[PDB]
RNA sequence: UUGCCUCCUAAAAUGUAACGGAGGCGCCCAAAGGUUCCCUCAACCUGGACGGCAAUCAGGUGUUGAGUGUAAGUGCACAAGGGAGCUUGACUGCGAGACGGACAUGUCGAGCAGGGACGAAAGUCGGGACUAGUGAUCCGGCACCUCUGAGUGGAAGGGGUGUCGCUCAACGGAUAAAAGGUACCCCGGGGAUAACAGGCUGAUCUUCCCCAAGAGUCCAUAUCGACGGGAUGGUUUGGCACCUCGAUGUCGGCUCGUCGCAUCCUGGGGCUGGAGCAGGUCCCAAGGGUUGGGCUGUUCGCCCAUUAAAGCGGCACGCGAGCUGGGUUUAGAACGUCGUGAGACAGUUCGGUCUCUAUCCGCCGCGCGCGUCAGAAGCUUGAGGAAACCUGUCCCUAGUACGAGAGGACCGGGACGGACGAACCUCUGGUAUACCAGUUGUCCCACCAGGGGCACGGCUGGAUAGCCACGUUCGGACAGGAUAACCGCUGAAAGCAUCUAAGCGGGAAACCUCUUCCAAGACCAGGCUUCUCACCCUCUAGGAGGGAUAAGGCCCCCCG
RNA sequence: AAUUCCUUGUCGGGUAAGUUCCGACCUGCACGAAUGGCGUAACGACUUCUCAACUGUCUCAACCAUAGACUCGGCGAAAUUGCACUACGAGUAAAGAUGCUCGUUACGCGCGGCAGGACGAAAAGACCCCGGGACCUUCACUACAACUUGGUAUUGGUGC
RNA sequence: AAAACACAGGUCCGUGCGAAGUCGCAAGACGAUGUAUACGGACUGACGCCUGCCCGGUGCUGGAAGGUUAAGAGGACCCG
RNA sequence: GUCAGGUAGAGAAUACUAAGGCGUACGAGUGAACUAUGGUUAAGGAACUCGGCAAAAUGCCCCCGUAACUUCGGGAGAAG
RNA sequence: GAGUGAGAAUGCAGGCAUGAGUAGCGAUUAGGCAAGUGAGAACCUUGCCCGCCGAAAGACCAAGGGUUCCUGGGCCAGGC
RNA sequence: AGCGAAAGCGAGUCUGAAUAGGGCGUAUCCACACAAGAGUGUGUGGUGUAGUGGUGUGUUCUGGACCCGAAGCGGAGUGAUCUACCCAUGGCCAGGGUGAAGCGCGGGUAAGACCGCGUGGAGGCCCGAACCCACUUAGGUUGAAGACUGAGGGGAUGAGCUGUGGGUAGGGGUGAAAGGCCAAUCAAACUCCGUGAUAGCUGGUUCUCCCCGAAAUGCAUUUAGGUGCAGCGUCGCAUGUUUCUUGCCGGAGGUAGAGCUACUGGAUGGCCGAUGGGCCCCACAGGGUUACUGACGUCAGCCAAACUCCGAAUGCCGGUAAGUCCAAGAGUGCGGCAGUGAGACGGCGGGGGAUAAGCUCCGUGCGUCGAGAGGGAAACAGCCCAGAUCGCCGGCUAAGGCCCCUAAGCGUGUGCUAAGUGGAAAAGGAUGUGCAGUCGCGAAGACAACCAGGAGGUUGGCUUAGAAGCAGCCACCCUUGAAAGAGUGCGUAAUAGCUCACUGGUCAAGUGAUUGUGCGCCGAUAAUGUAGCGGGGCUCAAGCACACCGCCGAAGCCGC
């Protein structure tokens, strides 16, 4: 990828669905987004639309205006806060001689700069090849300045000329066989990721699953609860790849946590396709942690967008997770005073800092209902000579305590089905 | 998208024209500059181009007054 | 972009290109010129009413860092830098010498006279500190002339001196006066110059590798390997234009293949987060195979079924003197867009002649002559090649090992199969142009009956042979040896250890035999046997030239 | 959409599969009402698809008769030709070698066939470019035709 | 060989009669031995529902009160 | 341009034939490959293919019956 | 004093080579036999069979060609 | 007899106020003098002035202008027998189907409308011959045919086809319009004529010998493949070392290099560090802690084509001395005559590029080819040696070679090589050897090995499911100093085992790490067939490094 100057950008809207709250909620989420990727917002503008024009996105006179507001205030990038066409950038670029953007193209180009590892730098790259796709014909540039660009000359015989297709269909080809090969590569290395944690759900244990909206666990909740640091962050879509570790009750039994990357809101529909890791690991998991801010605008908006996403990929895959409890976070920074309203509908409103916090005793209560389902519950009675009877009565996993008895010891705990089948004896 | 350069001008041929040790008759060019790059010594004055040109026959060389460098016109004491 | 000026590029004289790097000019000054004289800034401290830190004035500290009308460079503090008085040399006639120089241009000039200016009185001034601020020639304007005046006198007109008229900016300025289309195209040329391919480089691309931050429920290396770095191949996009424009026919598809392994399966190994089954990686391994269709020309790709697989690539993106022409890529036509329009689309849609008797090599067979040391024949070895080499399902082993269980073996055997190839016609089936039969029309055999010629053998139902596949039989091996990956034994160098340095070994569809075929033109021209093995004339005996000859072969003849 | 580059727009039909096709939604790059807009019965050697039968188009090809081809006899050309008792691999070369270097292979001469090469034959490349043309277009220049206005001779006379 | 052309049906423009248009330097001719229900030119192309707005620009038609404008009447001044 | 027979045929098409005219001008063999023309083909019937290109199939006369649509004519020889 | 020197201009005219004794010998009718002329016969003649056309490959005209029509002689040229 | 434009003058004249500077002639020279020597002038007396007409040669002007070659322009005419359309007059369209108006009957409705009933045989109607076209397909595609045939195909009573005879004729015709056709050609026909059109373009240009011998550069160009001039070549005329090389001497440079406290810029870390913010008392009085920021300074260390306090080597200009001096066949000036004005590669400094390209543009008294043979390179223009007057059956040599091809050595000695490296190659790793130094131990037998050594409170640590030497943890001042540590790593979840920082008796030299000295390994890896020494072969060197001996080696030198 290629990454340019920012720092001046303009923002475009039109506000087609939701009510004016909702569009200046979109208008400031693409204002911390360009934020994030590098840039300083200058103005953004929403235009009543009740659905965005054909040729420019905004309109002649939004155009007009907007050339008007950028050449005073001397930037060159413009950003629409949707999903364009090459047909309506086209014209949102004539009409104003500076680079223009949307925020799937935002989206893309701080992905990529995120990327930490080859898997998800590959995963980015193509979807940004994709969605560069179109614009072959849709590429001016490319397509123009280009009288003679080929052999333009016919005759019955001998022609020695072998564009034997047009140039542009070559290009086509050229570039489906580019993303045909890195379909075929994202496509192995499922495989890759698999073998990655075979280890994982072949010795069957909990999984928590993490869950929710960019910059909404950021991995804080993770490092907090399992006490393994990783890479944790206020900016937006820093955790790229998942990550597991061991925390779990006093039980032995761990709970797996799984780490999972931000979802925004109204995706690009290119990484809901091609990034799978998460996807997969929602989908093997055991428990799902929903997290959720306390002082948002609209904590509910990226709640349903979540469930909306985990339904879509539910019905996708074929698959029920009923374990979904919800957790809102993010109410120690004292930033939001709409806790009595998320209170008085929304249980297991757990208060954490934005990066810190405590307070995590009863979530942990109240999740463990949830994952804490085993079979075991087999007691015994160990003879005098206890000598080999620890191996998994007590050099185990969920192992509780018992009574002492003079016959060795009368053993009331519970002792795992597949480990300690009919091992021990009454 | 082009290139902004690729003129320039005709390089006009500055440099030392008479050099130490060598006859000069009145009025060759001895040097021609920019800037008083050789002050004008004896038997020799400066042009309206800044330049040096012989006054009277002779020899040129090159000598130095006060943190200046300058040329002179030795005479030929012909026999 | 086209002229001119400045620096670098530019390689310490000059000069020096690039569609190389940064910029300026097509001026402004009647004072910003000439001369006489005077003075020295930029910055800093001590004081403020502003006056900011900083507007002015003093003391200084301060030696060129300010400023030089205009870009930059060269110079200027001795001043070209700042201030002031007078003045107009921002002259006339010239000007030895010159620099630069294709030519035309351009630039400097001591010094003489006239009449000046400034200075005390020598002295300086023929514009600007220099380098750009401009345009030749022709043809005409304007003023002066002590030039000429088509017989004379004049006058007109001509001549000269001074000077004016061009973004002639494509700026050495072909006209005083000039824009486009050609896919209707034509002609002379070019591989000096493109599209295709070939060639060079490998930016780009493909396959990796190099230390490893982290991931991998702990754990960097079972598996990934970020940031960065080093390469292989030249199959993509590419860059150069080196052969080809007095033609190298261009994609896909079809036929045919040959080859590399960077291996899709099949075959051998190590690690695995390999309990078993399942699998995942890396090493060796190119012998064989690697499906049939819908879509679109499509290569690709997606989808439906399978199987082990439906591998990647080169060979002019293999193969058009082998084929089709789907669209590419002519002439027709229309839609949307651009152009006022001819026309264009680097958009879409319909339709649009695919030539050639194989000379040489090359390849598949076929022969004739000669050779293999008397002339022949029979049977063969085999130097060397060629052909082939695929594999699935199920039963037992064994519900056995393993695994609490779910599930479920390895090695072994046994049977049946998919594709491919060879052979054959006994079976099935196809074909059958003199077979048999039924039959339509017509004409003929005098005529009825019975027959024949023609009509695709007239048509129709059969049809032996031959040929053939859809049919039948068979092959893919078992076995030996040396190895690849890998696995071990004795063992010092290095009293130990070590798969190695000397040795011994196991080790795969790879390799050589084993299978089939060709094969002594295998010039090392082969081996074992059998057949007549004998004779005459000429040059003048030295080897030859003829003669009929032996076995045998051939010719012709009946033939398959 | 003969109009859509994105694009195989999205949904529903057709097949097991539908980048072609039909019905819809419409975000019409770049529909549009006499350069006519939307339908339209019949018609089309126009284009696109779908269905029944049909069949060697195909799985997958086989056999048979003719003109051929081939043997014989007769008559008897041509396009092409610098040459010749014209091999292959690796190379090196004007970068693709029968003709050059190293090796491998090959008895002399033909017959029938296959078409990889001899950058094979034919057409001094229609393509691209340079120069010359040609034809056509116009708010390129300069002219003319044609049309158009006035003066002027034909053309003269009485009044205000 | 077609979707292109033509086509019957439409709309507009011009033509008042040796009409316009066309051939022709001209004569003359076709137009037409016709006469606006005709002829010529332009576009569209049976038939049904219909052709929405705009005269800004260029064309076409027609104009009065004005401005520019060649040829000729003109005969001031100057000069030879 | 004029004659236009006989049979079946609706027919000047088609098949064979009347009179008439020809075997027309390189031939003889030969089951090679392969090409053109035909012919035939098991089982499936377009799976080849760009595309049913070609090839194949119905085809004639008489009876019934004949759709949506339609300009009321047609579609239509529908189809069966 | 020269029309003064060829090896080339895809040069020009004449004669010749290889390709080569190869292709080809001009359809969807087809010939055969006996005899004869002849020295020489597949193609000539006669006889006898078979086949082809028979809204023609028959018959008669126009234009077109112009002596080809027939009799008698010839086979150097032409009939592939 | 020349000067200016001219009048006009005259060896002077023009410019010119100028008897003063210049331009032009007084052919040219000799001697004399006078000022000067600023480049010499002025004069005086003598020599005195060489052009023109034929003629050949070489060029150039106008004519065709060395020859061939277009497309096309214009004048005059020929074409409508093909084809387009039209006009006059004839002809043709087999056969079978459909039923419109029209006409009379009835039901019908006051009456109409309509429904049928029979005749009717039209319609740019239907099927389909002749006929006219050419939609598909196969053939043909040096054909039978310069446009056809076999099969199918459309119309086939009309906008029909066709005969006969006429008209429309080239900037014109005609055109159901396709840039169609107009006699096999039509984006402007055909034949003659201008005409031998023109070509900045292609091709060709014929006998010999001798001498000399280029450039592909600069400038300008409606110019970039052309052309003028310049340089370079050649012949003549004159100068005759003025050329060139070397030495010495006098010179300016600002490049390479180098520096930044010497200017301008970028920037590596420290020192005091105000200047601002925090909090500061929230008073703006008022005191500074200050991870903040701390200028300018300062310590050290850098970097730059458009920075230079400095600054070379070459190069260059000049003076001088020699050298070559029977010749470099030098330089300079003037003519006769061109080509040249597409360069390429190699070394060096560069630009563009990715500091890639056999890439492109540059400078290089640098080279070679170009224009150049010979030997080495495998063949191979740009590489190395070397510039071919000819012959020789002579020799010595350069580069390169010396096992066979292949001429010369399987040379002599000292070492390395295990990889066939040699006889491709990177980042990286690495107990190979060749060889330098160096470490505490240390010929006490060092060290290894055999060795008695198996929980010290040793189940502590954080803790109690045990923390069971021992999951792991932060410490080992721990010894009759024996060779063991709250025993760490091999293992035990728990014991249990034994190594590890470590050992007495056996008593027999190594033990780590550098230079890695040069050589080695891999890394290493495309497709027709060894294919990365020419091959065979080579380590019993025929490989590598160093010494010495020789020999072969060309068209070079020498000998005749």
């Amino acid at each position: 990828y290629r990454q340019l100057r920012l720092e001046r950008v303009v923002l475009v809207g039109v506000w087609t669905e939701g009510s004016a709250a909702d569009a200046e909620a979109s208008l400031a989420e693409l204002a911390a987004l360009a934020e994030t990727a590098g840039s300083e917002v200058l103005e953004g503008l929403i235009q009543r639309r009740d659905k965005p024009d054909p040729s420019t996105y905004i309109g002649s006179g939004k155009a007009a205006e907007l050339r008007e507001v950028v050449l005073a205030t001397g930037a060159d990038t413009v950003i629409c806060d949707g999903e364009l066409s090459p047909a309506q950038l086209n014209a949102l670029e004539k009409a104003v001689k500076v680079k223009v953007i949307d925020r799937t193209a935002l989206i893309l180009d701080i992905f990529a700069q995120h990327a930490t590892s080859r898997e998800g730098k590959a995963q980015v790259s193509l979807a940004q090849m994709e969605y560069m796709l179109p614009r072959l014909r849709g590429w001016g540039e490319s397509m123009s300045r280009q009288a003679g660009g080929r052999a333009g000359g016919a005759g019955g015989g001998v022609g020695t000329r072998g564009p034997g297709e047009t140039k542009i269909e070559t290009d086509r080809r050229r570039i489906r066989e580019r993303m045909a090969k890195l379909r075929r590569e994202i496509r192995d290395m499922k495989k890759i990721r698999d073998t990655q944690r075979g280890s994982r759900r072949r010795s069957e244990i909990p999984s928590v699953a993490i869950v929710g909206y960019t910059n909404a666990g950021k991995s804080s909740l993770l490092n907090a609860l399992t006490g393994a640091g990783v890479l944790v962050e206020n900016a937006l879509f820093a955790t790229l790849e998942p990550t597991t570790r061991r925390g779990e009750f006093e039980d032995g039994r761990p709970f797996v946590l799984t780490d999972t990357v931000g979802f925004v809101r109204h995706l690009p529909t290119q990484l809901v396709e091609a990034f799978r890791s998460t996807l997969e690991e929602v989908v093997d998991a055991d428990l799902l942690i929903h997290v959720v801010d306390g002082s948002d605008v609209n904590p509910l908006a990226q709640i349903n967008a979540v469930r909306t996403v985990i339904n879509e990929v539910v019905a996708e895959y074929d698959i029920a997770p009923p374990p979904e409890l919800l957790v809102v976070n993010k109410i120690d920074a004292a930033t939001g005073v709409g806790l009595a309203q998320l209170r008085r509908a929304l249980p297991d409103a757990v208060f954490v800092s934005a990066r810190t916090g405590d307070g995590l005793d009863k979530l942990r209560s109240r999740m463990g209902e949830l994952v804490e389902s085993t079979d075991a519950t087999v007691d015994v009675t160990i003879p005098y000579d206890r000598g080999d009877l620890v191996a998994r009565v007590h050099t185990d996993g969920h192992v509780d305590a018992t009574e002492h008895t003079d016959a060795g010891t009368r053993i009331k705990a519970r002792v795992p089905a597949p480990l300690a089948a009919t091992l021990r004896e009454y | 998208s082009s290139s902004r350069n690729g003129r320039d001008s005709a390089a006009q041929r500055l440099g030392v024209k008479r050099f130490g040790g060598q006859v000069v008759k009145a009025g060759e060019i001895l040097v021609r500059q920019r800037g008083t790059h050789f002050h004008p010594g004896v038997n020799v004055g400066r042009g309206g181009d800044d330049t040096l040109f012989a006054l009277a026959p002779g020899a040129v060389e090159f000598g130095a007054k006060r943190g200046r460098k300058t040329v002179n016109i030795v005479p030929v004491a012909r026999p």
